[PDB]
């Protein structure tokens, strides 16, 4: 209880910061995923051809419903 | 009180590692795709796209003179408003209401980058038109912005009216007529000014956001406001912090108050609806016309056409 | 056509990096093996003295 | 020079993370398949 | 007995949070190195169609 | 050398290889349970 | 560049598949040398670890890496 | 209405199971297609003279 | 709501079943031929029949069964 509660606090601070730091990186990858799909299409008006591609958004928001459904208690 | 022993806080911490790892490795395999792509295009972009834009014989000074000169189908005609002013290409709409429309800004497929500096907004950018099926005249319009140097002089010739058309991603269209339109020069920082609104879109240049009120509706008015690009800022913010800029990197050039009720030179968001996390800056930077769709909707199409005003 | 000879440099990307990795398990093993032998040299000089009387 | 050579060879590694990744994905894809079959079986 | 695994089962969890953190720091590096590869796809997509 | 020394040993990094391993065995177990399940079933 | 970059990989899987029998054997030696040296403590220390040592495994995955150098 | 929300299950098993037979057959077929290709090579040789 | 979602499955299914019922015809033939094509390679030849009347009797069905859906 001092070699056990000094871990399920020291390894719970480590997880709960991490999720918050990953959540931040999940947002930033949405930006880039979209920012790119834009800049890519903005090429047709310059280049031989243009890469016919999509963004899977239902996915970016599916695992963003998670992380926000898992942040309950520590 | 030593029921203070939790086994379940080491029998559901596996759970915070199923989800938390799935996520991290989904994004490693998302950076996977967005690597191949930005490198496949990079390859395509070793050689340019090409057009054969055969000119029609019938010139003019603007696109009315030309329809009155018998040039009677929509395509790209070469024009010249002034004898000292070297002539330039342009697309002319000879089908909307009664033709004569000189097109100045068009959006339809996000095929041109609009987030550009101050200089290439003054000059202009984009493709004016392009070839089509079994023909040799460019009978279809490109995405482009005619230019500030160009649209200034083209309006300071007399009585210049202005049409604004747009489409949502469901197939609905709305017009935004402005019977008067003026744009000053560079020394006067291309200051807009408009009157005589009518249409199904909603006056958003003089009135502002039709969902903001009083002081809030006051600061969403482009009318009389200057023109600003991400590298030259002349917006309504006299809070001197470059943190309070209307036009931030990768954002369009436009007549920015504090900041906007609409922005046709915004970024082209596929699908229509976009959100906080999608926008490179959190801002509402897309192709927005608030008075019709809201603040987080970017338009499928968005044209800007002009014509002189003879007492109709 | 070229269709076959396309995922044949996209196939042998994998095979260059499976091998650059098998030679990576191994190189770890031949460094743990040697690091287990040193710990054995210490189970040796612990089994020399005979039963205490 | 003296150090930086053996240094950058150690960026190995992402090879292994990607190797983990390849293996993770080979694992999960298998779990999905499994439970489906169980249900089908019962069905 | 139940205090034995309660800390050896935590050394498998220590080297997981330490592994997941190792993805994150690699991901973040591969993201900075995508953005500079994109601001070069920008350079290439300015000139309009050639006439 | 003042800093280059310690950062090197951090890159001496096994939990990666071991996480590949923690997962390889994981997968190979699943294959075997599945093959039996595919036979389940078909029977 | 296809004949060039394949027989430059079968080049690798024998400078590093004979280094696999090299280390498979060296692991038979240690697995054994240690059962010896464990009991060599049964007469020095409180207890001796009651352990088995398996070979029908070591010579199982010694037959495979064997018959997998027949074909080249 | 009571079992008009229960029969959707009595008739949902009889979808996932029908799809189950199907998917097996489409696998069983792609399997017998190998075993024919192995009877092709075996029937090329002219009678032994 | 639910009973409507069923047809979406119960038609993607039945359109897949005719697609399989096709290949079971194309194969049964491709098989009857490739066995006949052994008569002159192998000592013995398999004495068989092909009942097609069955296939077109349960192709008679399925279609005769493909009614409307849920549109009016």
């Amino acid at each position: 209880i001092e070699v056990l509660k000094r871990k399920v606090i020291e390894k719970v601070q480590h997880i709960q910061l991490l999720q918050k730091n990953v959540r931040a990186q999940l947002v930033d990858m949405k930006r880039l995923e979209v920012d790119i799909d834009i800049k890519i299409r903005s090429c047709r008006g310059s280049c031989s051809r243009a890469l016919a591609r999509e963004v899977d958004l239902k996915d970016y928001e599916d695992q963003q419903k998670q992380l926000e459904q898992v942040i309950a208690k520590d | 009180h030593q029921l203070y022993i939790d086994e379940t806080v080491n029998s559901n911490i596996p759970t915070n590692l199923r989800v938390l790892r799935s996520i991290l490795e989904n994004l490693r395999s998302k950076i996977q795709k967005l690597e191949s792509d930005v490198s496949a295009q990079m390859e395509y972009c070793r050689t340019p796209c090409t057009v054969s834009c055969n000119i029609p014989v019938v010139s003019g000074k603007e696109c009315e003179e030309i329809i009155r000169k018998g040039g009677e189908t929509s395509e790209m005609y070469l024009i010249q408003p002034d004898s000292s002013v070297k002539p330039y290409r342009v697309y002319c709409d000879m089908n909307t209401e009664n033709g004569g429309w000189t097109v100045i800004q068009n959006r339809q497929d996000g095929s041109v980058d609009f987030g550009r500096k101050w200089d290439p907004y003054k000059q202009g950018f984009g493709n004016v038109a392009t070839n089509t099926d079994g023909k040799n005249y460019c009978g279809l319009p490109g995405e482009y912005w005619l230019g500030n140097d160009k649209i200034s002089q083209l309006t300071r010739m007399g009585p210049t009216e202005l049409l604004i058309e747009m489409e949502d991603w469901k197939g609905d269209k709305v017009k935004a007529h402005y019977g008067g339109f003026t744009v000053q020069n560079e020394a006067n920082k291309y200051q807009i000014s408009v009157n005589k609104y009518r249409g199904t879109a909603g006056n958003a240049l003089m009135d502002g956001a039709s969902q903001l009120m009083g002081e809030n509706r006051t600061m969403t008015i482009h009318n009389g406001m200057f023109f600003s690009t991400y590298d030259r800022d002349n917006d309504g913010w006299l809070t001197s912090d470059p943190r309070k800029q209307c036009s931030k990197e990768d954002g369009g050039g436009w007549w920015y108050n504090r900041c906007h009720a609409a922005n046709p030179n915004g970024r082209y968001y596929w699908g229509g609806q976009y959100t906080w996390d999608m926008a490179k800056h959190g801002t509402d930077d897309g192709v927005v016309w608030m008075n019709w769709k809201g603040s987080w909707y970017s338009m499928r199409k968005m044209s800007m056409k002009i014509r002189p005003f003879f007492p109709q | 056509m070229l269709e076959e000879i396309m995922k044949y440099e996209a196939s042998i990307l994998t095979h260059d990096s499976s091998i650059r990795y098998l030679q990576e398990i191994y190189n770890s093993n031949n460094q743990k093996i040697v690091n287990l032998k040193e710990k054995v040299a210490q189970l040796e000089a612990q089994c020399q003295e005979p039963c205490k009387d | 020079r003296l150090e930086k050579e053996l240094e950058e060879k150690k960026e190995a590694l992402e090879l292994a993370i990607d190797q983990a990744s390849r293996d993770y994905h080979r694992a999960t894809a298998l779990e999905k398949e499994l439970e489906e079959k169980k249900k089908a079986l019962e069905l």
